[PDB]
């Protein structure tokens, strides 16, 4: 989630689009915007080991 | 106190009746999707916090 | 006890816990009473309607 | 374009979409006021009731 | 809905209700204010009172 808010040309599958092949595309995202999707055993595994 | 034992032994088999009878409704009554296995009293209260 | 911050998780609200589940006892097959210190140990815990 | 007259039928009026009368809505709230362990701590227990049906 | 007289000892004025006293109820408390282990933490001993028992 770290490496998500940087400015990078990385972390997107863009080169599986039509013209995304050769060039870049750089972008961010905002961790208002990010959201995680785990099982309910992990989030589970969260709120009893780590936290 | 006859008067007081003769209602308590009603509370005392009420609660010993009822307890048998979830219990026995926890055997052999409900199928294999809602019972799962646990191996220990170190298990088990991980498994119940994600159950 | 020995974890730090769990000041919403601990579920301990929910628990019905007794000593031991099981102090009961169901009859599966059919039958008839013929010992006497059967119906006195019947009777011993007030089941006395028992012949 | 065309004029002709485009009342019609419930199907010649179905094309302008006829009302939106139902939201599928989730006022049952999932994964805001369930799914959360996330309030339980304090020394008041069993403090809980069966409603009854319907 | 029938009038009748509704009186006899028994099955009349018995048969659709009686006095009620108790319904065998938790006044002692099992799993609110007892069965508790959530006591104190700190200086110790005496809270070890006793009756006469006797009735």
């Amino acid at each position: 989630i770290l490496n998500l808010q940087n400015n990078s040309a990385k972390y997107n599958e863009v080169h599986r689009a039509s013209g995304g092949a050769i060039g870049q595309y750089t972008t961010v995202s905002k961790l208002k915007d990010i959201v995680i999707l785990t099982t309910d055993s992990l989030k589970s595994y969260l709120l009893d080991t780590k936290i | 106190g006859v008067y007081k034992k003769k209602i308590s032994d009603i509370n005392v088999l009420e609660e010993k009746e009822m307890r048998a009878m979830l219990v026995d409704y926890s055997l052999n009554q409900l199928s294999e999707t809602n019972v799962r296995k646990a191996t220990s009293k170190e298990d088990l209260a991980s498994k119940v916090f994600e159950a | 006890a020995n974890t730090f911050q769990i000041a919403g998780i601990d579920f301990t609200d929910h628990v019905i816990s007794f000593d031991d589940l099981g102090g009961v006892f169901k009859v599966t097959k059919e039958f008839k009473l013929q010992n006497q210190d059967s119906i006195d140990f019947l009777r011993a815990y007030g089941d006395y309607q028992s012949q | 374009m065309y004029e002709g007259n485009n009342m019609r039928s419930m199907m010649g009026t179905s094309y302008e979409d006829s009302r939106l009368n139902k939201r599928t809505e989730l006022n049952e709230n999932m994964s805001i006021d369930t799914n959360k362990s996330e309030d339980s701590y304090g020394v008041q227990i069993h403090s809980l009731s069966k409603q009854s049906f319907t």
